[PDB]
């Protein structure tokens, strides 16, 4: 049994540095990656990234820009920050763990794998709409 | 000839995917051709 | 990409692009107001909680698409599937497929 609980005004201005946070359930951040989730409404979900701490804090390639991610080890909780909202940013959010697979098809040395992730849980989400 | 020879749009490494201006089989009309080198 | 199949019956999913290199398959559902799950992890390893009747293809495959195999469909199949592909080729790729959305009668 795995739940968790998340946060939003739900009503958010334009041009606003809006924050997100998520919660855990019993696994410890440092033993485990996180992932965020962004799906439109009826379309297809696109996948923001994965963060953990103490290196592996890559972020969007696409986006790139406004995007930042941080970790609260006291407290056991990972918020997502983005700055200047748009319109297109009316979109169900996603914070889930991940985990690992590796597969190699060359030489051990000469770098012939990649690691690749899926997400066995997922999370709850909450919906967050922009408006005047 | 120089080539008009540009970085690869993957393949990678020493591979430079590369275009050529030939002079073509009709002993005229050059045609713009490309291969791997 | 609407895919209407009878219950009982057989059906095949097609999803991705062609098979320029190797490919580590993994497929994700949609439920309808539910959070999403996993069926198969790997190219043809699944996990605990699900029978053998989920079946994939390799990843060994060069020119061809990835493709689904479902037979014996039950009320339960429907759900929206999504593939992701993870090829050595192209980068990693943020966006998932087209999404197949599975109906039954
Ligand atoms: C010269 O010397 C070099 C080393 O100095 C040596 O390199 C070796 O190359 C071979 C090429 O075959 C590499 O072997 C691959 O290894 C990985 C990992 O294998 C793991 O699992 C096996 C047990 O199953 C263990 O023994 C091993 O230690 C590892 O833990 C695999 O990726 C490869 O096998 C998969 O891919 C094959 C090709 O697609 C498939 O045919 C095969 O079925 C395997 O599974 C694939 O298909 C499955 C289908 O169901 C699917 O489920 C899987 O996900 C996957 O897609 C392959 O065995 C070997 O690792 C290299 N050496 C090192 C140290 O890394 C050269 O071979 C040697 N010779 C020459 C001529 O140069
Ligand atoms: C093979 O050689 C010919 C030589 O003529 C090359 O033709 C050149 O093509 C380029 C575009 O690829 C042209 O550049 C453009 O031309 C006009 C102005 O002349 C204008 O559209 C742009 O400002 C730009 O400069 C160029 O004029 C044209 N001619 C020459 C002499 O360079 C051709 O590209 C070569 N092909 C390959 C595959 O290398
Ligand atoms: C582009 O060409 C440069 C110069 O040869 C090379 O160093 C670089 O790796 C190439 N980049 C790509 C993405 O192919």
């Amino acid at each position: 049994q795995v739940h968790l609980q998340e946060s939003g005004p739900g009503l958010v201005k334009p041009s606003e540095t809006l924050s997100l946070t998520c919660n855990v359930s019993g696994t410890l951040v440092r033993d485990n990656y996180w992932s965020w989730i962004r799906q439109p409404l009826g379309k297809q979900p696109e996948w923001i990234g994965y963060v953990h701490d103490s290196g592996d804090t890559n972020y969007n390639p696409s986006l790139k820009s406004r995007v930042h991610l941080s970790l609260d080890k006291s407290k056991n909780l990972v918020s997502l920050r983005l700055t200047g909202v748009t319109a297109a940013d009316s979109a169900i959010y996603y914070c889930a763990t991940t985990k690992h697979g590796r597969r190699i098809y060359g030489v051990v040395a000469f770098k012939e794998w990649f690691t690749y992730f899926y997400m066995d849980v997922w999370g709850k989400g909450t919906s967050v709409t922009v408006s005047s | 000839v120089t080539l008009h020879c540009t970085n690869v749009t993957t393949m990678r490494e020493e591979m430079k995917n590369c275009s050529f201006n030939t002079t073509t089989v009709i002993r005229d009309k050059i045609q713009k051709e490309y291969a791997l080198f | 990409t609407f895919v209407s199949v009878a219950p009982g019956q057989t059906a095949r999913i097609t999803c991705g692009e062609e098979s320029l290199g190797s490919r580590s398959v993994i497929w994700y559902q949609q439920r309808p107001g539910q959070a999403p799950s996993l069926i198969i992890y790997n190219n043809n390893d699944r996990p605990s909680g699900i029978p053998d009747r989920f079946s994939g293809s390799p990843g060994s495959t060069f020119g061809t698409t990835a493709t689904l195999t479902i037979t014996s469909v039950e009320a339960g199949d429907e759900a929206d599937y999504y593939c992701h592909i993870w090829d050595s080729r192209r980068p990693t790729n943020w966006v998932f497929g087209e999404g197949t959305t599975l109906i039954v009668l």
